[PDB]
C-alpha cells in the first residue's frame, strides 16, 4: 500500500556537525560540511514516502 | 577597543567555576549559611575532584540538550552610550599600545646587568613586582627586555618578580576616538533542583566579587553592578519543572577606536619677503 501511494524521495539523515565552537556553541558560518546550519547530514538514501 | 561583554563573561566564568569546584573547603566555605543537608548533598554531587555530576556554561540559544541538572546560561542584553568626551577623545597617544599583561620572570645577569626577559616588547611598563629603583640603578627598557645595574644587586642575581606591563602595536601618532558605554549581561542557574539553583546563586555571587579585582575589568568593565530577579520556574510543561533564578550584570565600558594620525613635522623654516609696495 505504502509503495503504491507515496511518492519517491530521497531521505538523509541528520546529525550535529563537530564544526560548533567550542566556547560559543554555534556552528562556524564558512563550514564546508554544513553551509552555516548547525546539523551535517549522511550520505542520501533513496526511499518511498 | 570594541569589546563583547558576552565572550568575556564566558572566559572568566568557567575557569573561575572549574577552580572553585575542585576545590572543597571554598565550597564548604561559600556554602556555610545554607542548611546543612543542602550543603553537603551539592558538596557531594558537584565538588572535588571525584565529582560525578558537572556544571557547564553556555551562551543561549544552542541547538543541542544541555545539562539541565545545574547549566549557567549567559545572555546579553541591552546597553546605551553614557557619557561622552569633548571632540569623542577618548585619550591619545604616541605609540600605539595594545593589551595590558602580567607576567611572571625572574632576573639573570648579562654584562654586569640584570635583566628581565618579557615575552612581548614592553608599550609601556607599569610596574616590576616589589621593586622601587633609584636612579642610581639606571632602570632602562629595550624591546621585550627591562635592564637594571648589577653592580649594588649581586644578591638578587636570581630574583623572582611579576611584570605588569602592557603590549606595543608600532610607532605611529593617533587619537583614541570613541565613547562610554553602560551595558547588561543575564545570567541564570538552571537546574531542575531547586537546592541546586539556590547554591548556584550562591557559588555565581562569589565568583563575581572574586572578579571584581581581575585586571580585565579594573581597566575595562569597570563599575560592575548586580541585580537578581526572583526564582520561578523557566519551563513548566516537560516530566518536571525546570528552576532558576535570574542576575543582571551591569558594567561600563570603553568603546573606542585608533584613529591614527600620518601626519608629522619635523621642522619649521622661517623666510623674509620684503614688500616694496
Ligand atoms: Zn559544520
Amino acid at each position: 500500500f505504502i509503495n503504491d501511494r507515496g511518492i519517491k524521495v530521497l531521505w538523509e539523515e541528520a546529525y550535529f556537525c563537530p564544526c560548533l565552537n567550542p566556547d560559543t556553541g554555534h556552528p562556524r558560518v564558512d563550514c564546508p560540511r554544513c553551509h552555516g546550519k548547525g546539523i551535517a547530514y549522511l550520505p542520501p538514501k533513496e526511499t518511498i514516502m | 577597543a570594541i569589546t563583547s561583554v558576552d565572550s568575556y563573561l564566558l572566559s572568566e566564568i568557567k575557569p573561575r567555576l572549574n577552580t572553585v569546584l575542585e576545590n572543597c573547603y571554598i565550597i564548604d566555605e561559600v556554602l556555610k549559611d545554607f542548611d546543612y543537608q543542602t550543603r553537603e548533598s551539592f558538596k557531594e554531587a558537584f565538588c572535588g575532584k571525584n565529582a560525578q555530576h558537572e556544571v557547564t556554561v553556555g551562551f543561549n540559544f544552542p541547538k543541542f540538550k544541555n545539562n539541565y541538572e545545574a547549566h549557567y546560561l549567559i545572555q546579553l542584553g541591552q546597553g546605551q552610550e553614557t557619557k561622552n568626551s569633548l571632540g569623542s577623545i577618548q585619550s591619545s597617544y604616541f605609540e600605539a599600545t595594545g593589551d595590558t599583561l602580567v607576567e611572571s620572570s625572574t632576573a639573570i645577569r648579562e654584562d654586569d646587568k640584570l635583566v628581565f626577559t618579557v615575552s612581548k616588547p614592553i608599550g609601556e611598563l607599569i610596574k616590576v613586582e616589589d621593586i622601587e629603583f633609584a636612579k642610581y640603578d639606571n632602570l632602562q627598557v629595550e624591546g621585550n627586555k627591562v635592564s637594571f645595574k648589577y653592580q649594588t644587586n649581586e644578591d638578587y642575581e636570581n630574583y623572582n618578580a611579576n611584570i605588569i606591563f602592557t603590549e606595543k602595536k608600532n610607532d605611529s601618532k593617533g587619537l583614541v576616538k570613541g565613547f562610554t558605554v553602560e551595558e547588561q549581561v543575564t545570567v541564570v542557574g538552571l537546574s531542575f533542583n531547586v537546592d541546586v539553583a539556590r547554591c548556584l546563586d550562591a557559588v555565581l555571587k562569589m565568583i563575581l566579587i572574586s572578579m571584581r579585582d581581575s585586571i580585565e575589568e579594573q581597566q575595562t568593565f569597570q563599575l560592575q553592578n548586580l541585580s537578581f530577579g526572583d526564582i520561578a520556574p523557566i519551563i513548566e510543561d516537560g516530566d518536571s519543572m525546570i528552576f532558576g533564578r535570574p542576575t543582571i550584570i551591569k558594567y561600563t565600558s570603553s568603546l573606542d577606536l585608533d584613529y591614527t594620525i600620518t601626519q608629522d613635522i619635523n621642522k619649521l623654516t622661517f623666510k623674509e619677503r620684503k614688500d616694496w609696495k
